[PDB]
DNA sequence: GGAGGCCAAGATCTCAATTTCGTACAAGAAATC
DNA sequence: CCCTTCGGGAGGTGCATCCCGGTCTCGCTTGGCCTCC
RNA sequence: UUAUCGGCGAGACCGGGAUGCACCUCCCGAAGGGUCU
């Protein structure tokens, strides 16, 4: 029953991003910032914290076992239970306040919910979030613009006979079209957010009701589009990532750790660095991530922790030092007393 | 400091240099030719003393080491007690006594600590000179390497400018592109046993900046010449051990109090000087409780903006305008101090010649010409950072100006590398502080380096207890009475105690629309 | 379905280029900086993957063959959605349920789609950025200037009527009148624009509209010229491009790659081979590549990778290794259960 | 959508005021032991799945001088990820204090 | 319908230069760096793509012949879209509907235009 | 048969919505390791 | 010892998406009922 | 400081798609020469 703090850095291997609900606005898309607009971005411990719940969830899943086809036996409330901590039964055993050992049987019959909590059960395993190291290191990826594939190359108009070559005729004309009108529209829907600073509630109010229904005409405008709903040439907006090479420090806690639950820990690590992507915009292989860990336990009412090992994860491998993370690995694998189940 | 007294050989230099011109009193030369004694005592006490004085030939030249250092330090290692410039303290900092010998025996009085701690900063730093390295390895010379030691040198004369140390982002980028450059050359050394002790040296260049501290470019303080500059903190903790060493030292300074409270004030010098409970015997704050009349009018927080955009340091028109007509509206001798020399210029070119002659100091010139030139004839004087303290005394003694004019908070520029050096120190040592604290922490410490440089300006106003100043704070930052909440209230500290109540009770430029709100 | 990294180096046979709107701004043609403005440059994973999308795209239209006019079968919206992935007859919706286990079999019998995903689609290849190794390895290109032809060569009047000759005669002195024009009042406008340096706030939108009135005017000075629209001597601006030789490091993954998936993917890698153009600037020979890709793959739960083979375009052919990539190459080749005409 | 929980920034410079009034030694050195055992887990607050709380702080021990009204510096406890940094003689004094005088009856 | 790779080398008869305008710091005439100061110098793609440009101008006007007095039937906007790339009368717009699909018979009409876009 | 513990029931209600931005330099002395 | 050249002309346009889905609680006593001492 | 004391907490991957590209010759003019076993 120890306390595993791992600290240590995110080296990026491609850009790192995410797109958060509330740092992203009309502005365009922003990265989480460390408390304001001027503040260096940081990779939500939130995202980190369920790749590697996913990670985890995927090993119980190989360790349980597939059956002939590949189905295993959990259904899916359990993967529910397992992945988000959600129960969709409602059987999941909710622990009415003042329970001694709340939850210490199912802790004991599964790991992996004690690592990652529950509703009303702490999680043992606290994902912090990876700040980066040294000022940059963040910039607009992504961007450019999709573009009609047959005004690029002519070679590809090869293929289309001429009815679909009529088609893209009209797609094209009726894109142009749409977009003077859209454009007008969005002028006018302009002046009126220039307008917002005069914002005297009741003025505030319809003018807002205003953009509005200029929404509406927009949506109306593009809905009587018969070809193409959407525009297909149009710039990409970038997101805001972190530059690949980049340094995010972090920093992750399982508090009263036991050997089996520190063992299921560093397989779903070992087993994230498989795939080892964090955030999103994956098509652009965004969220690669190589990154090492020194895993320091402390005893309480001891004034230094000892340092139980090392977990590097490279594209080459992970390397694991100290006899300590592999004793854990190997208690986790070896205990067959681990009903994930519900009950 | 030593280099500005008689060097034996350049006073028979003096016998040729003065009878082509000094001929009429080459008998007063042989009677220096003969007494080795420092001059700055010299000229003073000998009725005027203005024949041969003329310090450029009397002094050292580059290379005189002609044992005489020893002799006046020989002569001075007994006193009663030894006024002279800082630089032994730190000049026998590692040379283990070859230069003052006895440090039990002596006690260490480290007056104006503030501006010692505050160049203590600079003296963080050993400076890479190239030219030195050019010239150490001359038989081992991969010359055609040179043309790429040479373009850094031009670089670092491009980013240190006139700074001996300069905080730019180029600065710590030419300094890596430097090494990786002088790496280069590293494979070019033909002497493999040169090759490795040039390997080895940039080796120790390249861990001592990495492994801890801050980078930069540095424009040596005499002749000077380039170099590449970093952390010394080895000499960071060696200054404390230093001035622990002496029996009980004693750092004093007027300025040496970001607030009135020692407890809290003085945790700057505790810090930087890494300086623990061990030597902390007192902390305490003098001050005269009435000396001099100081009057108080600060710009309020409706006076227009200083820096309209201030990363290409372009003054806004407002304020600049502003300035000027209050300037203009002063009726007195006055000692207009700003920060920064392009600050004066345009003060300069914008003031419209108004009467009073006003008087500048261009970059790079001697204090000592403008002031003694301004003694004779008053008016206002647009000094800058080059003040250096010191004081615009009237010849004698008297205060020969009225008003001192801070146009501008002296701000000092955001130091973008050393918070990201000093953080790459935390996270090579293992502290875990993110590099926006760092920030915060750099930018803590240089708006305590602004109120330490604040404070000394406003002690340039009174030095005589009959001096009567009307400081005019210009700054629309400098904190309002009323705004007890304002970002900058440490600078409030500026003030001396005694005369916060002037302050309290300040006439206001520009201020901020009160109201009679019901809601009282 | 297991994870393939290639991870390799793309040598630049001719200088490398691509225009991202947020990247270049009024200085000119600039890739974007990998971070802040002076960052080290990178090329867009977007342009890499567009490209290799396109040659997917007609490695699948060769597959499945043309007719005898040498007409592909696809819809024009089918072929939006396999190489750019936009619905046009707007049917594809983002949550409907019921498409939820409709997204395998979509794969399994479009690999592409699979491979480059849609809206609503996660793609299974994450095409990363190419970042330069060294430093320095990037510059200005295409710096020219157009020059009247009969200035340059004087043989070509010879072949121009009496009436061609008086043609060439006022264009010259309109583009000279125009040109004192336009920069007399472009002179104008750049000491108004290092007035706006030094503005109050208020003042920069005034001194922005009298730049858009000087707009305006050199706008209608243009629309007055009679002869030209344009001037036709005119330097032009260079664009910022890889150095040639120049070595990025790529890292691209399919995620839970089929065997037939990845072998698409090494036949797109094949076609692409075959013109091996990125980015832009087709004039100038620019976009040029020879790539070599380590293929790794790495089964969860294993501490290393295991390097299945080497994917090398050279101009001179691409080279494969590994029985692994010959052996997902065939079964893409020899499966003939794709339908790409439904989505 | 998970609703965002407002927090203080990583690496917050956050002053601290703490006191214990009049202290037998055994008190202080509980408190003391109370903070090296607070450095284990060095948590405030919730929102631990995400790591939230983890904090290193290093506290001035002041006292005041018996009669006079001045704070004397005892000692600095510098709770950090590395370990903790008891300083000042006095302060392990307390602990030591704590740690022996077993007679304490903590039940009733 | 294929892409033909033309790879190969310039021996050079006599000094080969060229005045890119951004390269040349007043400084000196430098040659266009392929990358920052120190990097080696290649004769840049435009000037190639020009001469070989105005070379295919001038096989196009003599295929199509002069007449008796020796003028090309082309006029001044036809040799200036041919070589220069040009429009003088403005008739030439990007991504405009309507040329699509006039793109594959003009480059068959106009194998220079299609060349040399 | 008495003493612990778990769980369901009990009357309606009292209230309010920010809208990012720090800081923009000078030189004291020098037998430097 | 000469002496470092003038200039010319700096673009035209496109297009800026669709959509989810926003929680439990609980701050008190009390007896009815269900199991243990 | 009109009293003494009370961690608010526990769970959640926001992700999914797009080549920004399409045209330009920067050229035109020149002797660096004379001077000494």
């Amino acid at each position: 029953m120890r306390t595993l703090n791992f600290n240590g850095k995110i080296s990026t291997l491609e850009p790192l991003t995410v797109t958060v609900k509330n740092a992203v606005s009309t502005s365009g898309h922003r990265l989480p910032r460390n408390g304001g607009f001027n503040a260096a971005p940081y990779f939500p411990g939130t995202s980190i914290r369920g790749t590697l719940r996913h990670a985890a969830h995927k090993v119980i899943v190989d360790r349980v076992g597939l059956n002939a086809d590949g189905k295993s036996p959990f259904d899916l409330a359990e993967h529910f239970m397992l992945a988000q901590g959600v129960d969709i039964n409602g059987e999941a055993e909710t622990f009415a306040p003042g329970e001694i050992n709340a939850g210490a049987e199912l802790r004991s019959k599964n790991p992996l919910i004690s690592l990652f909590g529950r509703w009303g059960l702490s999680g043992k395993v606290g994902i912090g979030n990876a700040i980066p190291d040294g000022d940059n290191q963040w910039g607009m990826f992504g961007g450019g613009a999709r573009s009609i594939m047959f005004q690029r190359d002519e070679s590809l108009m090869e293929f289309l006979e001429t009815d679909q070559v009529d088609r893209l005729e009209r797609l094209l004309e009726e894109q142009a079209e749409a977009s003077v009108d859209i454009s007008q529209i969005k002028t006018e829907q302009d002046a009126l957010k220039k307008a917002m600073k005069s914002a005297d509630k009741d003025t505030k109010a319809e003018l807002q009701i205003k953009v509005r229904e200029l929404d509406e005409k927009i949506q109306a405008r593009k809905d009587q589009k018969q070809e193409s709903r959407e525009s297909i040439r149009r710039p990409i907006d970038p997101y805001e990532a972190f530059i690949t090479g980049a340094e995010l420090s972090h920093r992750m806690s399982i508090k009263n750790a036991t050997d089996e639950e520190a063992g299921l820990f560093i397989s779903a690590l070992i087993r994230f660095a498989a795939e080892p992507r964090f955030g999103g915009h994956a098509n652009h292989n965004c969220g690669l991530v190589e990154a090492h860990w020194t895993v320091t336990t402390w005893k309480p009412g001891e004034l230094v922790p000892v340092t139980l090992g090392e977990i590097v994860i490279t594209p080459n491998g992970v390397e694991i030092t100290g006899d300590e993370l592999f004793a854990m690995v190997k208690a986790f694998n070896e205990n067959q007393s681990f009903d994930f189940t519900a009950r | 400091g030593k280099a500005n007294y008689v060097s034996l050989e350049k006073v028979r230099g003096l016998l040729l240099m003065d009878e082509f011109t000094d001929l009429d009193t080459v008998k007063v030369l042989e009677k220096l030719a003969n007494w080795s004694k420092p001059l700055v005592e010299f000229e003073e006490e000998y009725g005027e003393l203005p024949a041969q004085i003329t310090p450029e030939m009397v002094t050292y030249s580059i290379w005189d080491d002609i044992q005489d250092i020893d002799d006046i330090r020989l002569n001075a290692l007994s006193a009663n007690f030894i006024v002279t410039t800082h630089a032994m303290v730190m000049v026998d900092c590692m040379c283990n006594h070859r230069i003052l010998g006895d440090k039990e025996n002596m006690y260490l009085i480290i007056d104006e600590a503030d501006i010692f701690v505050d160049m203590l900063e600079v003296w963080k730093q050993r400076r890479f000179n190239l030219r030195e390295l050019t010239s150490a390895f001359n038989e081992h010379i991969p010359r055609n390497g040179v043309h790429v030691i040479d373009q850094l040198m031009n670089d670092v004369t491009s980013i240190a400018g006139d700074l001996h140390f300069c905080s730019t982002p180029a600065a710590v980028a030419l300094f890596d592109n430097s090494f990786n450059a002088l790496s280069k050359v590293g494979r070019e050394i033909k002497n493999e046993a040169a090759r490795k002790a040039f390997f080895d040296c940039i080796y120790s260049w390249e861990m001592l900046g990495l492994s801890g501290g801050q980078k930069g470019v540095g424009v040596s303080n005499k002749r000077r010449e380039p170099a590449l500059i970093a952390v010394n903190p080895f000499i960071g903790m060696n200054v404390g051990r230093y001035c622990t060493q002496w029996r009980s030292a004693l750092l004093t300074s007027a300025t040496l109090s970001i607030t009135s409270t020692p407890e809290t004030g003085m945790e700057w010098l505790c810090k930087a000087l890494g300086l623990t409970s061990d030597t902390i015997s007192i902390r305490k704050i003098f001050s005269p409780d009435v000396y001099g009349s100081m009057k108080l009018t600060i710009a309020g927080a409706d006076f227009p903006k200083v820096f309209n955009d201030p990363k290409e340091q372009i003054f806004s028109g407002q304020w600049l305008k502003a300035v000027v007509e209050q300037l203009s509206c002063i009726q007195g001798p006055a000692l207009v101090l700003t920060a920064s020399h392009y600050e004066t210029r345009m003060i300069a070119n914008q003031l419209g010649e108004v009467s009073q002659p006003v008087y500048i100091q261009k970059a790079g010139q001697a204090l000592s010409e403008i002031i003694k030139q301004y003694q004779e004839k008053p008016g206002i004087l647009i000094s800058a950072g080059a003040s250096v303290g010191v004081s615009p005394r009237g010849e004698n003694g008297e205060q020969i100006f009225q008003d001192l004019i801070i146009t501008r908070i002296p701000f000092l520029p955001p130091d973008r590398m050393k918070a990201e050096s000093l953080y790459g120190y935390l996270k090579e040592r293992g502290y875990s502080r993110t590099f926006e604290a760092v920030n915060r922490n750099i930018y803590l410490e240089n708006l305590r380096k602004v109120i330490r440089k604040a404070k000394q300006s406003v002690g340039r106003g009174i030095r005589s207890e009959n001096d009567t100043v009307r400081i005019i704070i210009l700054d629309p930052r400098f904190p309002e009475p009323t705004d007890l909440s304002s970002k900058h209230r440490s600078l409030e500290h500026i003030i001396p105690v005694r005369f916060r109540r002037e302050y309290r009770s300040c006439e206001i430029l520009s201020p901020a629309y009160f109201e009679e709100d019901i809601q009282c």
